[PDB]
Parts: C-alpha cells; structure tokens; sequence
C-alpha cells in the first residue's frame, strides 16, 4: 500500500505536519490499549507507532520499559499483539501503522515470515531499533518483499555517507533523532536538525519525522518549521497511562487532551 | 565499514542502535591501532606483570590422576589479582579507554567477578566506574559489591525486566549510548557487538600463550586438549587462542548443565540453545519459544550469561572446538575434589572445566592423555553456597 | 645439645617439657641436612613456583604517593596460593616431615590462616592434618575452618583456658608430646623453642631475596626501609632476612596497637610487654602482674599471637631492627585508602605495615625514601569485619 | 633441710615406697583445697606434689586443666597459693612438700626470689615442667641456693649422658616419667623402667619416683618392685575431686579411701 505517501501528499496540501503517538501494545491490558489507541487516532494523530512487548528493550528510557513490563504482567504476547494489529487495521483504513521492534522477535521465527505476517495484518512499517544501516539488508529486503517501508534512523551523529544510505534504502520516512541516549521525555534534545533535513531532502530521503523527547507543543511546532514533517511522542503519552493506572477514564480523558493539544501544534 | 570482520562465519555482526556505531568503529580503531604500538603494548605488559602478577602457574595435579594415564595440569588464573581472569583483560580496555581519552568506565556484572576487575582497574588508572548490576544479583552478591564500592566504584543495582545480568547488560548500553563521548564500555566477556569478540579474546590470549610456552617446557609436547568453562566465553577463548592452528591439540568448552539439559533448568544456550540476535550479536540463546531473552541457570553464579560469544558459536559449527555440559552435581564433585586432593579451591565456575576432564580421565583410565584445564578463578567467594548445599544434603 | 644456638642474645631457647627435646633435636638435624640437600631445595623450588606461584609481584603504588617523595612498592605475598606468605613455609616444613619420615602433622591456628596453609600442604602431600585453634577462634573463622576441612584436614575446637591462639599452640604441644614418632609439629610463626624461629625464617627468606632483585632491578639500590607487620613474625623475619646485613636498610616491624597503648588493648608485646618464658621461649610477653599469660588484641584477628619471635626481640635490642605499633583506626584507613587508590584490599594484618609507611610519608612528605611495605595477606577475608564497622559509624 | 632425704631413710626400714598425692593448690577453692591436702596426709601420703594454678599448663591432659580452671574460677593466685603452702607447713613439720611449676610463675618476678619464697614458706622440691635439663642451670642454682631440691625428669626415651646429669644435678628424688604424652589417669604407662631405675642407682641419683598415669594399686606395688622409690598419682586424685564438686564431705570420704588403699600398696 502507500498508506504514508498518501498521508504526507495530504498533510502537505493541509499545510500541516505529521503527529505520530507511540505506545507500547498490551499496556496495560489488551482492552484497554485497543480502547487507548483508538483513543489517539479519535483525538487527532495522525499515524501510529507501535511497541511489541520485548523482553530486553535496550533503547528505551525507563518510561517505556515499565510499559513492556505492564504488558507482560498482562500476558501479553507477540502473537496477541498481531492479533491486535489486524483489528486496529481492520477498524482505520487509511492511517499508517508503524511497529517498534527488537531484532530477535523479527528473527526468532525466520525474518521473510516476519515480514509476511505485518502484512497480512495490515502494517505499514517497522524499525527495529537494534539494527543500524550496516546490518539492516535481510530486514530491508523482507520488508520490501511484503509491501513494509523499511524505518532508518537517521542519528544526529550522521556522515554524509548515511545520509545517502538511509536516503536511498528507506520508505515510509526517515526517523530523525533528537539526541543520542534512549527514550524519554525527561530529556530533550538540543541540537539543531535543520541541516540534516534539508540534506535529507536533497537526496529524496522519505519525509523526516523527529523523535525522542517530544513532549511539548512547542516541540511540535519547532519540527514543522525545521523543514520535518512530523514528530513522534513516546514517553510523554506512556507516561499519562502510568500516571493513570487506577482511573481508565482519567487515562483517556488526559490522553486525548495531550493528543489533539499536540496534533493542533503539528499547524504551519 | 569496518577495519575487520565483524562476524566469525554466521556469528556476531553489530546489533546495536545506529546512535552507538560510531563508538564501536571508534573503539575497533583504537584497538588496530594500540595492537600494533609497542608503548602500548609495554604498559600492558608491565600493569599485568608487576600489578597482576603474570605469569601464573601452570601446577601438575598427580594426586587426583593417580591409577590412570592422564596426566592433569591446571593453569593458575585463580592466582591472578582479583582471584580470576577477568583482570587481565580489563587492564588492556582501561589502556583502550585512556588511548581514546575516555575518563569514564561503564560495566555490566552478574556474579560480580567482572566488576570487581573493572572497578580495580579504574581504581589503578583514575577512571570513573560505574557497575551495572541486576537488583537479583545485587541482593546474592553483597560481598562482590562491597569490593567494588571500597575501590570507589558506583554500583547501579537494574530493577528492570528479570534484574539479571542481561537487564544489566542492557542498561549499560543504555548509558554508553548517551555517555560514549566520555566513557568506554567496558564489556566482560567474548562477545556483544564487534569488536568486542575479538578485543576481548586478543587481551585474554595470554592464558594459552603461556600455557603453551610452561607446556612444552615441562612435557615437551602440546597438550592432547586444553579444557575451558564457557559462560560467556572470555576464558575459554583465551585458552584456546593460540592453540586454534594447532589442529592436534582439542578444544573443549564446558557450559554449565544446571539440573540437566532435559529439565530446561540450564545454561548451555552453544549447544541446547536457539540463535537469536541480542546484545549486539547473532548468537545461541537461552530463549522463549516467541523470543524473549531468559536467563541462564547454574549453581555457579558467573555461568549466567544467556549467550555465547560468537566465536565459540563459529569453532563450533566447523567442528575445531568441541562443547560440552556438566551438571551442578558434576561440578560439585569436581570442587570438592580438588579441595581435599590438591589443596586447591576451584571457582564453581571453572569446577565445570575440572569436572569434564575428570570424566575424561574416568571414563578411559588407561588412555594416555595430556589434559590441561583452565582454573579460570578461585573458589573462596564459593565455600558458603557450598556449605548449604552440604548441609542440606546431611553430608555435614 | 644442639647444632646451633638455640638463643638470639638472651632471647629464644628450647622450654618444652624434657619428653620433647629429642623431637626439636631431631627437627634441628633433619634442617641442617635439608638445607644442604639439593634434592630437598630442589623440590622446595618446584613446590613453591609451580603449585605457590612464586615468585611474587613487586607493585609500585604511585597513586597514593603522588604530591610527596617517597616511593611505595608492595610486596604482593597476597598473590600467593592460599592468599597469604603461610603457603611458603608449610611447604617447606611439609618436606622436612616427609624427610623424618613423620605421616601426620599438628599444626595451631587463630586466625586460621595458618590452618588453610597446613591444610592444602598436607592435602597436596598427602599428609594426615590435625588443626588445633580455640574455640572462640572457631566460633568466629567458620569460612576458614570450613576451608580446612574441604582439604580434608580435622579441625580440632580448643575449650582450655582462654580458648584462643595460646590455648591452641597449648594442645598442639599437648599432642606432640604424645605423637612425635609419626607425627610433626607445624608451628605457623618464627616463635616457639628452637629449631622453629631458625626454621621458619630460612623458609620465609624468598620474600626479602625476591625483593632486594626486584628492587635493584627497577630502582638500582636498595630500599631505605622495608616493613612488615608483626604478630608471631614470619612474615616480618622473611622480608628482614636478606637485609640484615645490608645495614643501610631500615627494617621497621609494626605490632597491633588496638585500641592505643595507653588503654592495654593491644598486641603489642616487643615494646610494651614484658619478658616471659612461654611457647617454648624467653621472649617479651602479654602477661598479667603474676605471670599469668593474656591475650593480645586487634581489629586484625591475625595479630593475635600473644608474644613475638625472638629473632625479633633481639634484633630490636642491638638497634638493628626498629619496631612501632598502629592502632585499629589507623589500620583501618590505611586499608580504605589502598582498595580506593590501588585497587588492592589488603589483609587488615598488613594495613598496619601499610599505616606505618603512609605515616613515614604524610608527616615528611619532602623526604625522599624508597620503601617496601610486606603485603603480607588479601583482605577479601576482612571486607565483613570492615562492613560492620563502616556501618556502626554511620559511614555506610 | 632434709626432707626427702630423711623420708627415704624412713620408708627404707620400714621396707616401703613412698605413695605422693598431686593436686592443684586452690582447686576447688582455697579452704576446700587446704581441707584435702590434710586428708591426704591423713589418709597416709608421704609426701605432696602441689600445683600453682597456671593459664597454659602445657604438659598437663584435661583432668587437670580443669583442675588449673577451677581454682581460677575462684580466684586463685600465685601469691594466695605461697599464703596455703606456708599454712601447710605450718601444720605438718616433716611431710616433703614439691611444688610443680610453670616456667613463667618461676621467672615472673625473678627466679631466685621465687625459690626465696618458697624457702620462706618451707617448701622442699621445685619441678618445672617446660624447662629441661638443657635449660635448667639457673633454676636448679637458685633452687640450691635456698635449700630446695630442683627436680629433674628421668623420660623413658632418656640416654645415658641423661641420666648422668639427672643423677648429679637432681636432689630429693627422680622423677621417672611411665611414658610420653601429658598426665592422666586414662594413659597407663606400658614400657618397663627397671633399667632406668637400676642406671639412676648405679650414678647416685636421688631415689627415683614414678610419676604419669598411676591410677591403681598395683601400678604402685609395680613401681615398687621394679625398684622404685615410690609413685606420683594426680589426675586418679583430681578426678575425685571433679567427680565430688557438689559433696564435700562424699568427695574428702572417696579421697581418704583412695590415699589409704594407693598407700597401703607401697608395702614392699
Ligand atoms: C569466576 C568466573 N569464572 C568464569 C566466568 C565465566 O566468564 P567467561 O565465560 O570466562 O567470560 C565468570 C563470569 N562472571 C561474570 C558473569 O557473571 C561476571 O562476573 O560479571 C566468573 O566470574
Ligand atoms: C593474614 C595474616 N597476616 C599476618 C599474620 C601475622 O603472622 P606473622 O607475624 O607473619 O607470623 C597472620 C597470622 N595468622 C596466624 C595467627 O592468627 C594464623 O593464621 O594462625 C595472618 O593470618
Ligand atoms: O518520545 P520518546 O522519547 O519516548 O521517543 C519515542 C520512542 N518511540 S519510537 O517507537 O519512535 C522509537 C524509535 C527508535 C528507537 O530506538 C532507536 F533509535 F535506536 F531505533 C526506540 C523507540
Ligand atoms: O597421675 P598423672 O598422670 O596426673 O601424673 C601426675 C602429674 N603431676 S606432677 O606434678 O607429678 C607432674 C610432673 C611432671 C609434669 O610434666 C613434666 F613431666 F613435663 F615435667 C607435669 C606434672
Ligand atoms: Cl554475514
Ligand atoms: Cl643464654
Ligand atoms: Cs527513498
Ligand atoms: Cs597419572
Ligand atoms: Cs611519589
Ligand atoms: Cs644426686
Ligand atoms: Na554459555
Ligand atoms: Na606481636
């Protein structure tokens, strides 16, 4: 499908930049995380990124760790999680899906398979977050091979030599990253990106998303005017439904405040 | 791009987020480079001759192979300052450190062993160490981080996922990818992303160097087999290093049988595994069916890392080194063994290593053998879990 | 009659009951044939290299010299097999048991180190070991006494008396009395009658003749002071031995000082006893007003013998050797400061050797002196004791 | 004086040995040890062996390290035992009364006065039992000086340049050891002395006492036949004792019974 092309062509004749949720699935239980997600499209985002629950998810903050860990107090499983997957799917038909995922969960029962299942369920796109350009060619080619855009992290440490590889070997986008560290709204990058954006563009990379430590409008409406078109939040949403365990309808009451507050933002 | 292979056949690779890869291209730099500099190399050899205390021991054990035809040494990392092997190669990745200009040390440990030797080393040097632990082993090992806490490191009990050592394992990549400009993982065993595998091998080689050169000194010959405990593979590859072109002489690496390999209660992920991508690396796994990372048992504390390096993996697959298990009772036998036959304590760890070669000598007493083992470290640390399990069997 | 005298001045002799003087005279000859044999030298050699691991590092601190003049190396006897200098001469009396043709050994022990060194000289030699040590010593070693018995040696409580070290040594000679036809008696210190300070100085000797070549090999001269620790005095004795004639050499030992001189609490018998006659020698003594003998006291429990070698006594009364004492506080930092500064925990026996020479550096720290310190013992052994008072200090 | 000398002549024409009682002065405390020891004399001893209460007594087995251990459980000194012996001789003008000693009591408060003291109070003998032959001279000078005779041990491994100096720097009487080891009742001597005997008559020596692990009558008419001048028992005394803490009158009854039978053995 072009379910990201679409969206971004669209996004451009609205004047407006991309605002994209993450969550981890199954956090805290599989009902509630279906309620949760329909919850952040309901209030304005704009594309979906998607945690699988991993046991060892050594690049994220302790935010997001604890919501694996909620997950798998829940039972939560890979297979439950593509089972979601296609409902969520089979609910939204138009919204780019992306997944979060850890290198041995793509591996562990053959990568081709992997990447067949996201597309028999209906996603759009998959990082996985321990797999850099070097080694990323058998994931690369499944995801092509299965209609999945393949997620590059552009780091702020970058060369021009993967500026041209990420440029030339994603789709979908391109995932600019704040800050080096891990996940967390407790940090917020302070570096410029703008020049890597316009690098990006010059060699017709996929439209750039900033994320790590978007917590803020004001993050929102600084990525749009760097020339991005979009940004990611993580921590800052997991972070309301830790905060909101013992009152589901706080949780989403607040999630869907902090959504269409961030969503409005992504405004040129 | 890199300098060097990153794989040993199918094994290994650079399994770590992209944020990280300029610090491990930085590092394999560092390493080809001080590889090849003699003030490098003096200062190494002079922090493990004079600090360390190398060469250790090569000590022939006639007692317990009295009545058969093997003839048994055992060489003496247990001697080694720190009482293991993991000194040795934390003295060459502090000169890395320094030859980088990083002030900072960040490590993982699981029994402790390693964090020790880290925050050792960074005591004698002046770096800034901090230790990564899981909370479980926090809580087992109070003596090992008391060590390190007396020698100045900061010690991070890990509550996250099992609060193990791949959780701590983790977290020190956590910190390394928002702290490399300034710190230098100091990762403790033969394996995680290149060029750890082979840094971690190169400053270990020095166990079977010397084992050869006291080996032909004192046979004549080489060793028919040198026999090595694998948790995560550092001592074992440093035996077998500079043996691997000696196609006569067999490698044998011992992985930790736990309650026995059929009950799944074990450590042996080389042989009873499945490959998995983790920690930087393809390599066997203790796993799940879906893929979650578990951990590995042992009565031995330091047999748990739920991996193997890469390069056992690949001696492996083309049949040059050999991989074995020995069960906690096995090992048990071997400990109490070589206390009452040699005088000598062995780490639980390394009593793995004594026991297989003690069924080798055992299960063909009249076949003429050449065996040495790695004593990969010293068993005081050990006397109380094995004072329990004593008791509780009424044997005191 | 004896070979050799059996005094150094007006200290030492030969006070045992008349039933025992054949042993000592037979011991006495049986040394002065082994010490001509080079087949006893020979094997004397072997078992120290190749199962002790000699010879030991010679480690240059410089870290917690830095900002003065003095130059600090570490003798790194805790890098021996067994984790203190006792290893040395039980090897060596083990020898001389085998050249009587004695099949048992005796040996006394408070802190027990001395019973882990009989111990695994006995296993390694097959020899049949009894261990002797009070019971409250017992009560508060259970690691050590549990070390001895995985060795495979009998661990015998002592009730007597004060039920400690001097009640120990009592039984010990108790036994032999009664035993000295197959068995030997392995007294662990350069005390008790004659042949035993002469014995247990000329097995302790390589740590000084190890030194005096280390020391000209990295600096070109001899030190201006070695310094040793002194509970009983071997290890002391081993690093004086070589320099006595050497007279431009300090030769510093330091006694425990407890809780300070002036409080009686201590183990200070050299310079703040009074002559004895105990333990089968004239020497200086703790003792009551009427004779009765007591205890010496320490933080170290290895500083426990309740009189010193005469060797000791005597070389301090013609000036040659110097002696000072070190109270628990300050062997207590001293130890703080070498795990935080060196990376290196030491006994907490030594730190007093250590204490002294920071001392003999922080109040001159513009005169330029090159000195040993014995580190005589690992203190991995006293990180719990350190950990208790860390703690009721409100420092941890 | 003449103690010894005069006891020997005596049991001579009576054609007897002599049976000599050890205990421990203070043991198990100062009054009830000074009650014994006349009960001793009493029942029939020839003469007594006294011990100081000492903290290492070295060549000594458990029965009377318990014995050392009671009388410090009372409180028993050096200077509290030079106090009974005076009153013990005080009451008895003929008895031969040895002390056995530990070196350090000996030299605590210099050797020469200590064998002063022990003229003043009357004392005979003087054994040390950590100090031998080898060591002996300024013990057995100052013993001489103050008319106490230093006893010396006659061991069963004795040579004959043993037993000429035994012969010629001893007084009063021999002590002839029945065997290696340390005292007690539960090790009965098993080697013959009669050579040793008939050496110490032939070189002059003091009459010969057999002294370690008698516990029975006929050890005592043994000793006597075998041409000894009499027998030592201490731990089969202190035993009686230990046994009898909680009856003094049963433990001074058992006590006489023993004396009198032990004495009535040494008839020759
Ligand atoms: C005394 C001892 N022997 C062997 C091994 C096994 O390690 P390799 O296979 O030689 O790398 C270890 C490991 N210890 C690690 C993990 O817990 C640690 O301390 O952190 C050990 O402590
Ligand atoms: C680690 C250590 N350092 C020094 C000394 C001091 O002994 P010297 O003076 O060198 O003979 C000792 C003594 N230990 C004896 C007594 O308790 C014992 O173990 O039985 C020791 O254990
Ligand atoms: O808002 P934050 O700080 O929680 O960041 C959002 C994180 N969620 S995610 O799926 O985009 C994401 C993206 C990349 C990650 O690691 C990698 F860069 F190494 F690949 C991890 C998570
Ligand atoms: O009857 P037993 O077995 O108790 O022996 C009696 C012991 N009492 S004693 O004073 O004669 C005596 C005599 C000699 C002793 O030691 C020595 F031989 F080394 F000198 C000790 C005690
Ligand atoms: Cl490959
Ligand atoms: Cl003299
Ligand atoms: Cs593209
Ligand atoms: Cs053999
Ligand atoms: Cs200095
Ligand atoms: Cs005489
Ligand atoms: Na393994
Ligand atoms: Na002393």
């Amino acid at each position: 499908m072009e379910r990201y092309e679409n969206l971004f062509a669209q996004l451009n004749d609205r004047r407006e930049g991309a605002f994209v949720p993450f969550v981890t699935l199954g956090d805290p239980g599989i009902e509630q995380s279906l309620k949760i997600i329909d919850t952040l499209i309901d209030a304005g985002a704009d594309a979906l990124e998607l945690g699988v629950p991993f046991s060892d998810p050594l690049a994220d903050g302790p935010t997001i760790q604890n919501a694996n860990l909620r997950a798998f107090a829940a039972g939560v499983t890979p297979a439950q999680c593509f089972e979601m997957l296609a409902l969520i799917r089979e609910k939204h038909p138009t919204i780019p899906i992306g997944l979060l995922m850890y290198a041995n969960l793509v591996f562990n029962n053959g990568i081709d398979a992997f990447y067949a299942r996201c597309e028999q369920v209906g996603v759009d796109s998959v990082l996985v977050a321990d797999v850099p350009v070097e080694e990323s060619a058998p994931f690369r080619q499944a995801a092509l091979r299965h209609n999945i855009a393949p997620i590059f992290i552009c780091p702020p440490n970058a060369d021009d030599d993967l500026l041209r590889q990420v440029a030339s070997y994603g789709r979908g986008y391109t995932y600019l990253l704040s800050r080096s560290g891990v996940t967390g709204a407790e940090n917020r990058g302070a570096l410029p990106l703008h020049h890597l954006i316009e690098k990006l563009k010059e060699y017709h990379a996929a439209p750039a998303l900033q994320g790590f430590g978007i917590s803020s409008p004001e993050q929102v409406s600084a990525a749009v005017r760097a020339g991005a078109a979009g940004a990611i939040s993580g921590s800052a949403i997991v972070k309301i439904i830790e905060k909101n365990l013992a009152s589901p309808k706080q949780m989403l009451a607040e999630l869907r405040s902090f959504v269409s507050a961030m969503k409005a933002a992504s405004r040129a | 791009t890199t300098l060097l292979n990153p794989y040993f056949g199918e094994f290994g690779g650079m399994y770590v987020p992209q944020i990280l890869m300029p610090a491990l291209n930085q590092l394999e730099e560092a390493f080809v480079s001080a590889q090849k500099d003699p003030e490098f190399q003096a200062q190494f050899a002079d922090l493990l001759k004079n600090y360390a205390g190398r060469p250790t021991a090569l000590t022939k054990c006639q007692n317990i192979t009295a009545g058969t035809r093997t003839t048994l040494y055992l060489k003496r990392e247990d001697l080694l300052h720190g009482g293991a092997h993991k000194t040795n190669q934390v003295l060459g990745q502090a000169l890395l450190a320094k030859r980088m200009g990083k002030s900072e040390i960040i490590a993982e440990t699981g029994a402790g062993q390693h964090g020790v030797a880290s925050a050792l080393a960074s005591a004698l040097l002046g770096l800034k160490c901090r230790i990564y632990m899981g909370a479980k082993d926090v809580e087992r090992q109070s003596p090992n981080v008391f060590r390190m806490r007396l020698m100045g490191a900061e010690v991070i009990p890990v509550h996250s996922g099992s609060a193990t050592l791949k959780d701590a394992c983790n977290e020190a990549l956590r910190d390394w990818s928002g702290s490399y400009e300034t710190a230098h993982y100091m990762l403790g065993t033969a394996a995680g992303p290149h060029p750890y595998p082979t840094i971690v091998r190169e400053f270990q080689r020095m166990i079977g160097e010397e084992t050869k050169a006291q080996i032909l000194d004192k046979e004549g010959r080489l060793p028919d087999a040198v026999i090595a405990c694998v948790g995560g593979g550092s001592n074992a590859i440093g035996m077998f290093a500079d043996f691997i072109n000696d196609t006569s002489v067999g490698l044998i690496g011992v992985e930790p049988g736990g309650h026995g390999i059929e009950t799944g209660e074990h450590g042996a992920p080389l042989k009873h595994g499945r490959v998995g991508i983790y920690f930087g690396m393809k390599a066997p796994m203790m796993q799940t069916a879906d893929g979650q990372i578990e951990e590995s048992y042992s009565i031995s504390a330091g047999l748990d890392f739920p991996s193997v390096g890469p390069q056992h993996a690949y001696l492996n697959s083309i049949g040059r080194a050999d991989y074995v298990s020995i069960t906690d009772d096995e090992a048990l036998e071997a400990f109490k063994t070589l206390c009452r036959h040699e005088g000598i304590i062995p780490a639980l760890e390394s009593s793995h290593a004594l026991a297989h070669a003690l069924k080798m000598m055992r299960e063909q007493p009249e076949k003429e053998q050449l065996l040495v083992v790695n004593l990969a470290g010293r068993g005081d640390k050990d006397i109380f879990t094995v004072h329990d399990i004593l008791k509780a069997r009424g044997e005191i």
